[PDB]
């Protein structure tokens, strides 16, 4: 919303972030599927559709616009004209916030509650975007025997914990072989 | 609580290192994969198990 | 009136009571709606569903009522969420 209001340039939209630990070990710098939790979903879903949340939000606005005005009309029972501004100020801040807490709810943190959608299946869903829409993964790549290993291992683990399609393997960006490792 | 820490504190094992995770290397990854995987009591120590790891009980 | 714990508690009682109606609204269509393992897999659904959405009206009438609200600081604001002023 901010960026839109400044008008600078969106660049990408961070759908995701998150970081994890390993386990039980005697090695610091040893890599782990620590962050493999990020893919982490129960399988033992019309929250995963779009158009089903779009109509639980379009009914709960309506609710919302319904609860404004009430809210308005009881105001008109309740410095007259600075008091009414006050409270009408309030009444659109709080309807807004109504508005807001509802979109977060179903097109933002949709998925925060739902363990048979990942963390980052949910991400990605939020846009409308399917696992196979992950098109390049920007591999840590730092030319480390254990790194590039365990690195590529859990990506693979992930995606194929994730329901992706076979036959459609991740880009790997490995750029620190031109930038070097900072 | 007050039985643990009388008897670390006079036995001088406070401080007790895990020498193994919850989960073995084989179940390792199917736990974090499962969200609603939780440790239970085997061998008198909380561990991850095939059993409770993508079970419909769970969910 | 954001500042008056009463003024939101109603608030939050009539947003439980639209969630309670949504919730009888989700298991109906669901009836219509392995018929076994479905019809489970939906009652989660619904049942996480409106625990969220009531989790979501609590979190805004109770929690972060204050967040979005100018004349409420944040010091004053996580105080009053628990009915305690400044003082």
């Amino acid at each position: 919303d901010l960026a839109l209001k400044m008008g600078v340039p969106i660049h990408a939209v961070l759908a995701m972030t998150a970081t994890a630990t390993d386990k039980i070990g005697r090695s610091v710098p040893a890599p782990g599927k620590g962050i493999l939790t990020t893919a982490r979903e129960h399988h033992g879903s019309p929250l995963l559709n779009i158009k089903y949340r779009k109509r639980q939000l379009n009914k709960r606005l309506e609710q919302i616009k319904s609860w404004e005005e009430t809210e308005l009309s009881y105001l008109q029972e309740e410095s007259m004209h600075e008091f009414l501004k006050e409270r009408t100020e309030e009444v659109y801040r709080e309807s807004k916030r109504q508005v807001s807490d509802a979109k977060k709810q179903w097109g933002n943190s949709f998925y925060k509650s739902d363990p048979r959608i990942a963390p980052l299946r949910g991400a990605l869903a939020a846009f409308n975007l399917t696992i196979d829409d992950i098109g390049v993964a920007s591999f840590h790549g730092t030319s480390t025997v254990a790194n590039d290993k365990n690195e590529s291992a859990t990506i693979n683990n992930m995606m194929k914990h994730l329901g992706r399609s076979e036959g459609n393997p991740v880009f790997g960006v490995f750029q620190k072989y031109l930038t070097g490792h900072p | 609580t007050y039985r643990y820490m009388h008897n670390a504190i006079t036995r001088n094992t406070m401080f007790v290192a895990k020498d193994k995770a919850p989960y073995s290397d084989e179940l390792e990854q199917p736990v974090y994969l499962d969200p609603l995987a939780r440790v239970e009591e085997n061998k008198k120590k909380l561990v991850f198990s095939d059993k409770t790891i993508q079970s419909n009980q769970s969910y």
